[PDB]
């Protein structure tokens, strides 16, 4: 019934399949990167956040690719793995060729053609993952890149994936600034949507984890923020709401005088 | 059936297993085709069908190593494969021992070949009946091979659509065989494929292909205007 | 009625025809003069096309849970036959009720009568409405850890 | 659940593997039974043995392989299927000697045995072959030792089992002799596993509708029990029951 | 002979919290020199120096390889790879192609990343590691290496005074070495820095 | 009832028919008709090219091809089947010249491209199903002008005149009727030309046609517009 | 629900499930149970070996095994894929020792351990894993405890209960495990999380536990678990 | 259908591989052969079915020579019956070429019921539908008689039949004192069973088909000789006329 | 029921998922290309993209040699492998043969891959359609176009995608010679040939052109701009 294999085309032709893992990718830990002419940085939620869970990797979804370059999976952890896996290997390989950092957009491109084959041939279903890339190289300075399922892949400055990415992205467009967006406004946007795109309570530090890339002396630096910096920055977003709430409320008691 | 008959590799619950019935009546599509055998001589007589009247006819009688011929009955796919198998292993023995294949060697080789695919699933049993007839030391031979992998040695055969009439003439006709002269061997052949055709129809040299195997005479096949010393003697009906 | 299915041994070919009588009764041949129909549903992605279609289905009204201040008014409507003690706070309530129904919102309110009724009381408290909330927004999560991080 | 039935790789929604549960079935499908007991510094397996055709010449017939010098083992269920599992018993010690230089430990065998099938059952290649080995050795360190094999990967080891259509009857009558002063002798123990095939099949055994391995401490090396053994057995046991 | 086609000459020493691993500057084929800029020590990390030395082919290969491998590594695991775990990945990929080799004998030096003890160690050209406490020498002019460290090496030296004993032995040896020599590059690793120097030599 | 054995290619049908071999032959009549005639002074074929539409031109339409100087090809059938067996055509005359150094035969020819056609799932050639293209070689060799035509089941047979494609079934009624073994190719370029123009939905002019000959003598010759116009002037 | 999408592991089904394995992890859950406390200076297995007979010699076939000198690692599920996945932790450890001179960090090994999974996890030929490993190790000087589940994915745990009653033991470790917890409290806590989940009476040669310290992971003696049981109770 | 019999490799929910049971429903539809073992030889005989006064004498022979020493009588399709007599002389051969010495029939039976289920193990082939016996003679080993069938299970016998009358001969087979005849008699009384079970209003044609291996061949098997195979025979019709009296 | 499998034969004669390759190349945005004298130029319309994303990694008209380029039509993915199959191939029969790559060549490459992927039943057809523009070693401005099922024409003027069918009829009706006598007259009626299928005009329309011996050039939106206002004044004085 055409979507038995991935190999099989539907009568309208289309990839049940493959539409089937972009939608499943909906399931996954709401993952998000805004660019900034200062740097760029990813943000992503921790779904499961079980109090007698250990805490042994510094990063569950954000992974360093290379020097130059890191990547937010989103989707099945089989996939994910081996996706990182091969991503690392794809950037090594082309360090051992050409004696210099693989460009951000060639590494998507090398992914994305392994997803592409993955959807095409014989009984392999296809990655049901898909990634967010920040890095930095010669040709384009900083870049943003996401990937899906199908391996199809597209340039942004900023972005989502994952769960509520519609209203991420929707908040982002309104809320993003072309081109004068520095990386202290970038973290702050990114506070904002991942506090109204969680819809989880208030937004626990510990439910979040941010990543950012940024050139320093004329090399690159991916520092994922300790959980001090991200409660400093949850804390200041609270604080900007509460003062955004009294401003209201004063307008609200000028109206009730008028 | 309909969940038994699917592929080779499954028998019915009946002891039976049904694609290897269906090749052999596939070998029924064919053409009528009569083999037969003196005591120094092996005939292979068939009735070449035609597609259209501008279309020359199908052969149906081909050369195996010089003391061996084919006739054929089935799937033309399977009738070439088969041929050139048959000459691949009578070149290899000619190669190996200076002598020719014997008939009753390479016909084993054949079943073994035509019995692997009826019972591994990755090909269709080979849909093509074999009159082989060959000349060895030991004398004029004429085989039957079915898709089923099973080969008979026999005096007299025949095989194709419409082969019980000449199968029922050669039953009456035997007796006189071994004490023949090729004239009347291959008159009888012809006999054969008369009582095949339909009454309408007759045997006509466009429509007729003898293949002679024999001591002293190496497979030799006669059609269009060389049949003609056969036809004309011929007695009508 | 809802999606139609291909006619066969595997199809509701006469709860389908009931549909397309009832189809035909809302618009087809002698369109009716003052009837007015109003459907409720609480799966809107299934029904037939033909149901959804305008002249049909009219106008389509979707019932979002209460965003916090429709919660508080359910409170308030709820609450009102109520010996609310002073210091009661609907407001607090409400918030401590994120997505929650009016459906929950009553259910709150009646299972804090019954917490007051227990102890032989006509009287409901600001721990009596936070235990209502807790018993009556009681969420069955995922058991196994494994299944819950299939997906990252 | 019927549909998660005819593969052997398909876990039910409840997560069982049908088509392993259908080897078990076929374990106990070739009508016999076999009972293992294992003494001191004994072990002894018995296996009922059935001859229904004068024609049919029962010194060809048995379920009792020597798979090594000091092991043997008896199988129960399908015959071809418990024929290719004792060559690959054969050739599994074969090999272990080779490499390693010592006997094969019984445990090892089994083990190795049950990888095989475990194999089997996780990959679509073959079917599970239905059979249930049981192997008696004797091991320098630990003494004698009695093990099955069953066709899923599973190889605990006994003090006393039984395989075959009366595994369950054989398992509550070796329970209940052996809460009861579980050391036996030599004697003692072929007292029991005969008993426990008598009682649980409702019959009293000719000495030849019997077969008998045996394994000692004294002497390490698989005998299979003759008639006459068996028949001494058999009658001095009744008489001073 | 293979190795002495291009040359080469490295060395490593280690005092107290300190290492220094030195290496000559020259390319030349066979007698003619082609480059003196010749990179032939390669930085695995913070506190870890290789230096490669023998048929520049392999050299090159070599660091490349390894810098492959221990990006891998490093990427993986989420550390920073020990001095040990170094040499045994180098003594690995060497000889995984013992029957014929990398022509290169590495030379490791760095501070273990924990507790910032200095290591230096050496291979063959298929992966014999030999941890030694007081120097390792590779290349053409062995004989001379190892004169100088062993007349010329005292227990528990500090940054300075490891420096001028590497120093003079670099310079010795290679002012004795023919085909290698033209300059030589020291790297001396300390807890907290890394001082490479350029020292003067007889450039011809 | 020809749901569980016309399926797959090797699976034999109660009457013992390959089904999957009867739809490739079914697939060759979506193609254009191709009508090729045999005769004492050479060999002709003649294509209904079948122009969708303008802006396509006519030298990627490739009904008529050349196997060799001596061979003709034209075809009926999927556009990509064609340019496999057309080029194993070629590949297999080629290699017999370079290793026998003279031309192969046409019958020959034929029959290299129909082993090739035969191996739908003979596991040892990768094709899986049958070739849904049917050809007419017409070439010239040393037994003179001959005409030969081959099926997707691989079944290659002579033909004094044939005529494959849509309109198959009712212009070889009209070639028998004309046909006669004592003409010239002056008549059996007119009267192949006739044929197609009775069995065209277009009318016969210039284009919308392919018409080429090989005869004993000058190479395979594909009439140009020039040609082409001066036969339409008194088809 | 989606019935189709269900027998297969190559194919997603419409709203993104692989129903094959969670069915594999369904199989895991209907397992023997077993607990895994991770210690403040150790960590501590424990897994109920009853036998379903007297007959079972219970010496032979062990459920908490060690795989290096700092490596151990038990199970929820079936034991026949156990024994394969415990083999295949050994090579994989040994391949680790034999290209770096060190002993396997406990993370790396339920990497790869969890790459194996996710190999016999992708295909329609194969069937998944049907267990849940809980690796427990000593690397570097704090310990350790992973889990590894048939989809290939692998976890870090403070305490954990797999098996037939694992919500109950995970509602007894929420209860008692407290994180500053020395490795004898933690071997009691294990054992009184099995006796919530353990039927019939609890005899000492019938219940596995593994211990893991700096001195390297250990099967505890049938004597020392007698004695931990009597001290216990 | 029970939905459990496609494929050898399904294990219905009994525990029974409908497929193999099929194979043997197939050779328990053909000719009768029998075998008997007498105290210095081994006898073999088939009532081979002449299906046309076409065939050749000796057309469809089912009494193979497999190895010198050994040979084999089979019951069922005859294509599966010639493949394994081609595979069991492969196995002799591969035997005497490694080992050095005549395969022991023993040994022999088991390398190719180990084929055989190999065959019915897997799902990509169909098991053998064919059954047969392996009979030998030597002075070091003595006569010996196997039976093999579809299912692959080698057990030894003294008197064996299979096809469609087995169990008629089986009985008719019983009434022998075998383990003290000699093979000059025991062949009078194959050909003797054979007449007996043979059905002539149903078979139609008849042919025997005799074969012996024993001390009077120094054995090697080989097919009885004219005189002895027309003396057997016209035996069989003087007891079966006896019978009828 | 005689669908799903690449390789069956349907009893009209019919390979129905290569069909469905068509069908979903047909959902792809509207390419067109066309040849004059000198010039070879492809259109294409852009679709737009949201404001947050990028632009210069959504490539519809790719140069796959010097001498040539290919527009594209179909599932990008698809888009990606056969253009870098595609350029692989360029550059490796540069190494064969010392010559560069004919359009011919090129495109009868880019079939044989699709038709190889068409064949078996383990693989997916390549989705796409493309348009190869280019110029052969002696200069002449070829234009072919090579579908799903591996067929591939040569064509003066051809549109693939969403407007395949309108933008060909209209090229049918208004390509003329005197429509092509330069090297302007042919972009005019390429901007105004997509003009028929894309609403804006401008912010919708990407215009590739190549000139014997001149490397591809993308006109810049202000060019297209100014020819569409060309266009536009054309249209209202001719009124």
């Amino acid at each position: 019934r055409y979507d038995s294999r991935t190999t099989i085309f539907s009568p309208e032709g289309r990839l049940y399949q493959v539409e089937y893992a972009m939608e499943a990718i909906g399931h996954a830990g709401t993952c998000l990167g805004i660019l900034a002419n200062d740097g760029v940085l990813l943000a992503a939620e921790r779904r499961n956040i079980h109090k007698l869970l250990d805490e042994v990797f510094f990063s569950e979804k954000i992974y360093k690719l290379n020097e130059d370059m890191a990547c937010s999976v989103a989707g099945i952890t089989s996939d994910a793995n081996v996706l990182t896996n091969e991503l690392r290997l794809i950037a090594q390989r082309y360090l051992l060729q050409y004696q210099e950092p693989i460009p951000c957009e060639q590494l998507v491109t090398a992914l994305c053609d392994i997803k592409q084959a993955y959807t095409q041939f014989g009984g392999k279903r296809p990655f049901g993952v898909s990634l967010l890339y920040i890095g930095w190289d010669k040709h384009y300075g900083f870049q943003l890149y996401q990937s899906d399922p199908s391996g199809n892949y597209g340039g942004w400055k900023a972005t989502c994936i994952g769960n509520n990415s519609a209203a991420a992205v929707s908040m982002l467009k309104q809320d993003y600034k072309e081109g004068e967006m520095t990386l202290k406004s970038a973290l702050a946007l990114a506070i904002k949507v991942l506090n109204k795109t969680m819809d989880v309570s208030k937004l626990s530090a510990e439910k979040v984890e941010i990543a950012t890339l940024t050139r320093e002396n004329g090399k690159t630096v991916i520092r994922v923020l300790k959980q001090k910096e991200v409660e400093q920055l949850i804390k200041k977003h609270e604080e900007e709401e509460a003062k955004a709430e009294r401003e209201k409320k004063e307008k609200e008691q000028k109206e009730k005088d008028k | 059936r309909n969940q038994y008959d699917n592929d080779v590799t499954v028998w019915s619950p009946q002891g039976r297993i049904h694609q290897i019935e269906y090749a052999m009546e596939a070998v029924k599509q064919g053409s009528a085709t009569v083999g037969l055998k003196s005591k120094t001589h092996a005939v292979l007589v068939a009735l070449k069908r035609a597609q259209s009247e501008l279309a020359a006819h199908q052969k149906k009688i081909l050369h195996v190593d010089n003391h061996i011929g084919i006739s054929i009955a089935g799937l033309t796919a399977d009738a070439r494969l088969l041929c050139n198998f048959m000459r691949q292993e009578c070149l290899d023995s000619r190669f190996v021992f200076d002598r020719p294949l014997p008939v009753s060697r390479l016909v084993s080789l054949i079943g073994s070949k035509t019995q692997i695919p009826t019972q591994r699933y990755g090909r269709r049993p080979y849909g093509v009946g074999l009159l082989i007839a060959g000349y060895d030391d030991m004398g004029p031979h004429i085989f039957q091979t079915c898709p089923s992998a099973n080969y008979f040695d026999c005096r007299a055969m025949s095989i194709g659509a419409r082969s019980q009439s000449a199968r029922t003439y050669l039953e009456r006709h035997m007796s006189e065989f071994m004490e023949c002269n090729l004239n009347e061997l291959v008159k009888h052949g012809l006999r054969a494929l008369r009582e095949t055709l339909p009454a309408e129809q007759d045997l006509t040299t466009k429509n007729v292909s003898i293949g002679i195997v024999g001591k002293d005479l190496e497979f030799t096949i006669y059609d269009d205007d060389d049949v003609s010393p056969f036809l004309e003697g011929l007695e009508e009906r | 009625g809802s999606s139609r299915l291909e006619g066969g041994s595997g199809g509701d070919s006469e709860v389908q025809r009931t549909m397309l009588e009832l189809l035909n009764q809302l618009d087809g041949f002698e369109a009716t003069k003052n009837i007015k129909v109003i459907m409720a549903t609480n799966r809107i992605d299934i029904l037939d096309s033909a149901l959804l279609r305008p002249g049909r289905i009219d106008r389509k009204i979707e019932f979002p849970p209460p965003n916090e201040e429709a919660r508080l008014d359910i409170l308030k409507i709820h609450s009102r036959k109520m010996n609310l003690t002073r210091g009661i706070n609907l407001r607090k309530i409400a918030e401590l009720m994120p997505g929650a129904s009016g459906a929950e919102v009553k259910g709150v309110c009646t299972e804090a009568g019954m917490y007051a009724l227990r102890e032989r009381r006509v009287h409901v408290t600001q721990e009596d409405f936070e235990m209502a909330v807790a018993k009556v927004m009681q969420k069955d999560s995922e058991k196994n850890m494994s299944i819950k991080k299939l997906w990252k | 659940s019927a549909g998660f039935d005819r593969h052997i790789t398909i876990f039910s929604p409840e997560g069982r593997l049908y088509q392993v549960e259908y080897a078990f079935k076929a374990i106990n499908q070739g009508g016999l039974t076999s009972v293992a007991v294992r003494g001191k510094d004994c072990a002894v397996i018995v296996t009922q043995k059935k001859v229904p055709d004068k024609l049919l010449d029962s010194s060809t017939v048995t379920h009792l392989f020597k798979i090594t010098e000091n092991i043997g083992c008896v199988m129960t269920g399908m015959t071809a299927d418990s024929r290719s599992q004792v060559q690959r018993a054969r050739y599994e010690a074969a090999n272990w000697k080779y490499k390693y230089g010592y006997e094969i430990p019984v445990d090892m065998l089994c083990k190795r045995i049950a990888d095989i099938s475990q194999v089997y059952t996780q990959n679509a290649e073959m079917r599970p072959l239905g059979c249930c080995m049981i192997l008696i050795g004797i091991d320098e360190e630990q003494g004698p030792q009695v093990y099955k094999c069953d066709p899923a990967g599973y190889y605990c080891g006994f003090k006393a089992t039984a395989a075959g259509v009366k595994q369950t009857e054989s398992t509550s009558f070796l329970e209940k002799k052996v809460k009861k002063k579980f050391d036996w002798t030599f004697e003692q123990t072929v007292e029991t596993a005969i008993t426990c095939l008598s009682t649980v099949l409702s019959i009293d055994f000719k000495p030849s509708e019997i077969e008998v391995g045996v394994v000692t401490v004294e002497n390490p090396k698989f005998r299979i029990l003759t008639e006459a053994e068996i028949d001494a057995h058999l009658v001095a046991l009744a008489e001073r029951d | 002979s293979i190795m002495s086609y291009n040359g080469g000459a490295v060395m490593a020493m280690k005092g107290k919290n300190c290492v220094a691993i030195a290496a000559d500057r020259r390319f030349g084929i066979q007698a003619q020199m082609v480059t003196t800029d010749f990179q032939k020590i390669f930085p695995m990390g913070d506190r870890l120096y290789i230096g490669l030395a023998g048929l520049a082919t392999d050299v090159q290969t070599v660091a490349q390889r390894l810098k492959f491998r221990l990006n891998l590594y490093e990427l993986k695991e989420g550390r920073q790879i020990k001095p040990y775990t170094l040499m045994s990945m180098v003594a690995n990929l060497l000889y995984e192609k013992r029957f014929g080799p990398y022509y290169t004998e590495p030379v490791i030096a760095g501070l273990d990343p924990k507790t910032f003890k200095p290591f230096i160690c050496s291979l063959d050209l298929i992966g014999c590691p030999m941890v030694t406490d007081d120097f390792v020498v590779s290349g053409t002019c062995a004989e001379q290496m190892y004169g100088m460290c062993e007349s010329l090496w005292e227990p528990n030296m500090d940054p300075d005074h490891l420096f001028e004993t590497i120093s003079q032995a670099m310079l010795n040896a290679v002012d004795r070495d023919a085909v290698s020599g033209m300059g030589v590059i020291v790297h001396i690793i300390e807890k907290d820095k890394i001082t490479t120097r350029t020292l003067k030599a007889r450039m011809d | 009832t020809r749901s569980e054995y016309d399926r797959g290619v090797n699976t034999f049908s109660p009457e013992g028919r390959l089904f999957q071999v009867e739809y490739a032959i079914e697939a060759i009549k979506l193609g254009s008709t191709a009508i090729g005639i045999q005769t004492s002074e050479g060999v002709c074929l003649a294509v209904e090219k079948r122009i969708t539409s303008p802006l396509m031109e006519p030298s990627s339409i490739e009904k008529i091809v050349e196997i060799d100087a001596h061979i003709g090809c034209a075809m009926s059938g999927l556009i990509a089947d064609a340019k496999t067996l057309i080029d194993k055509a070629r590949v297999e005359t080629q290699n017999h010249w370079f290793t026998y150094n003279e031309t192969m035969t046409v019958e020959s020819v034929t029959q290299a491209v129909s082993n090739l056609a035969l191996q739908f799932g003979e596991e040892d050639a990768a094709m899986s199903r049958p070739f849904g293209v049917a050809l007419l070689f017409g070439g010239v060799d040393e037994k003179g002008p001959q005409l030969f035509h081959m099926d997707p089941s691989g079944t290659f047979v002579q033909c004094d005149a044939r005529a494959i494609g849509s309109a198959s079934e009712g212009a070889q009624s009209s070639l028998q009727e004309v046909y006669h073994k004592s003409m010239t190719l002056k008549e059996a370029i007119k009267s192949s030309l006739i044929i197609l123009k009775q069995v065209m939905e277009e009318k016969l002019n210039a284009t919308n046609i392919e018409l080429a000959t090989v005869q004993p003598g000058q190479n395979f010759h594909m009439f140009t517009k020039e040609e082409l116009e001066e036969v339409i002037k008194d088809i | 629900a989606e019935r189709g999408y269900s027998f297969s592991l190559t194919t997603f089904s419409p709203s993104g499930k692989l129903v094959q394995i969670e069915y594999a992890l369904a199989a895991v859950a209907g397992g023997a149970p077993s607990v895994g406390i991770k210690a403040a200076n150790g960590v501590v297995l424990a897994t109920e070996k009853k036998q379903k007979s007297i007959l079972y010699d219970e010496r032979s076939v062990h459920k908490v095994e060690p795989i290096t000198k700092h490596i151990g690692l038990v199970y929820s599920g079936m034991g026949p894929d156990y024994r394969v996945l415990v083999h295949r932790a050994r090579k994989l450890a040994q391949q680790y020792y034999l290209v770096y001179q060190e002993p396997i960090p406990t993370a790396q090994l339920v990497q790869r351990v969890a790459s194996v999974m996710q190999e016999y996890t992708q295909s329609g030929g194969v069937r998944p894993f049907g267990v849940s490993l809980l690796i427990c190790g000593w690397n570097e000087g704090r310990p350790y405890l992973f889990q590894s589940d048939p989809s290939g994915a692998y976890f870090a745990w403070k305490a954990t209960a797999m098996g037939k009653n694992y919500v109950n033991g995970k509602t007894f470790l929420e209860k008692r495990y407290n994180e500053d917890l020395e490795l004898e409290d933690a071997i009691h806590t294990a054992i009184l999380t099995l006796k919530e989940s353990f039927e019939g009476q609890m005899t000492e040669d019938n219940i596995e536990v593994g211990i893991c310290n700096e001195a390297g992971f250990r099967r505890l003696t049938p004597t020392e678990v007698k004695d931990y049981l009597a001290a216990i109770a | 259908g029970t939905g459990y019999d496609l494929s050898a490799s399904t294990f219905s929910p009994d525990g029974r591989v409908f497929q193999v049971e099929y194979a043997m429903k197939a050779v328990e539809n053909s000719s009768t052969a029998i075998g008997i073992r007498c105290k210095d030889g081994v006898v073999f005989g088939v009532e081979k079915l002449v299906l046309s006064k076409l065939y050749e004498e000796g057309s469809n022979k089912r009494l193979f020579n497999v190895d010198r020493h050994v040979g084999m009588a089979v019951a069922g399709l005859l294509a599966d019956a010639r493949s394994l007599a081609d595979i069991a002389r492969e196995e002799a051969s591969n035997f005497r070429s490694n080992f050095g010495y005549n395969i022991p029939l023993k040994h022999l039976a088991d390398r190719v019921a180990m084929y055989v289920h190999a065959y019915t193990l897997y799902s990509a082939v169909r098991p053998f539908g064919c059954s047969f016996m392996l009979g030998s003679y030597s002075v070091n080993d003595g006569a010996q008689l196997y039976m093999i069938d579809p299912s692959g299970v080698s057990y030894g016998y003294w008197g064996c039949a299979i096809g469609k009358a087995r169990q008629a001969a089986k009985t008719e087979i019983e009434k022998l004192q075998m383990k003290e005849m000699t093979c000059r008699d025991i062949v009078k009384e194959v050909a003797k069973i054979i007449y007996i079970v043979h059905d002539e209003v149903k078979d139609k044609a008849f042919e025997l088909e005799l074969s012996w291996v024993g001390e009077l061949t120094n054995g090697r098997h080989e097919i009885v000789p004219k005189d002895i195979r027309e003396e057997a025979e016209k035996y069989a019709k003087e007891s079966l006329k006896e019978e009828d009296e | 029921s005689y669908d799903r499998a690449i390789t069956v034969f349907s009893p009209d004669g019919h390979l129905f998922q290569v069909e469905y390759a068509q069908e979903a190349v047909k959902k792809g945005s509207t390419a067109v290309g066309v040849r004059g004298r000198d010039i070879v130029v492809l259109g294409v319309e852009k679709k737009s993209v949201a404001k947050l994303q990028d632009e210069r990694t959504v490539r519809k008209i790719c140069a796959l040699d010097d001498n040539v380029c290919m527009a594209f039509a179909g599932l990008t993915a698809d888009a990606r492998i056969v253009i870098n199959r595609a350029r692989v191939e360029c550059q490796s029969h540069r190494l064969t043969v010392e010559d560069p790559v004919t359009v011919e060549y090129i495109t009868r490459y880019i079939a044989s891959l699709k038709q190889r992927y068409t064949q078996s039943n383990g693989r997916r057809p390549f989705g796409i359609s493309a348009l190869i523009v280019g110029f052969d070693f002696d200069g002449t401005p070829r234009l072919y176009q090579t579908d799903p099922s591996g067929t591939y024409h040569a064509w003066k003027a051809n549109a693939i995608g969403r407007g395949a069918k309108s933008v060909r009829e209209f090229l049918e009706k208004n390509y003329t010679d005197e429509a092509i006598e330069t090297d302007d007259l042919t972009i005019k009626l390429v901007i105004k040939a997509l003009l028929e299928v894309v609403q804006s005009g401008g912010k919708n329309i990407e215009l590739a052109v190549m000139r014997r011996d001149q490397s591809l050039k993308i006109l810049n939106p202000e060019e297209i701009e100014k020819y569409v206002a060309e266009i536009e004044k054309e249209k209202e004085e001719n009124e």
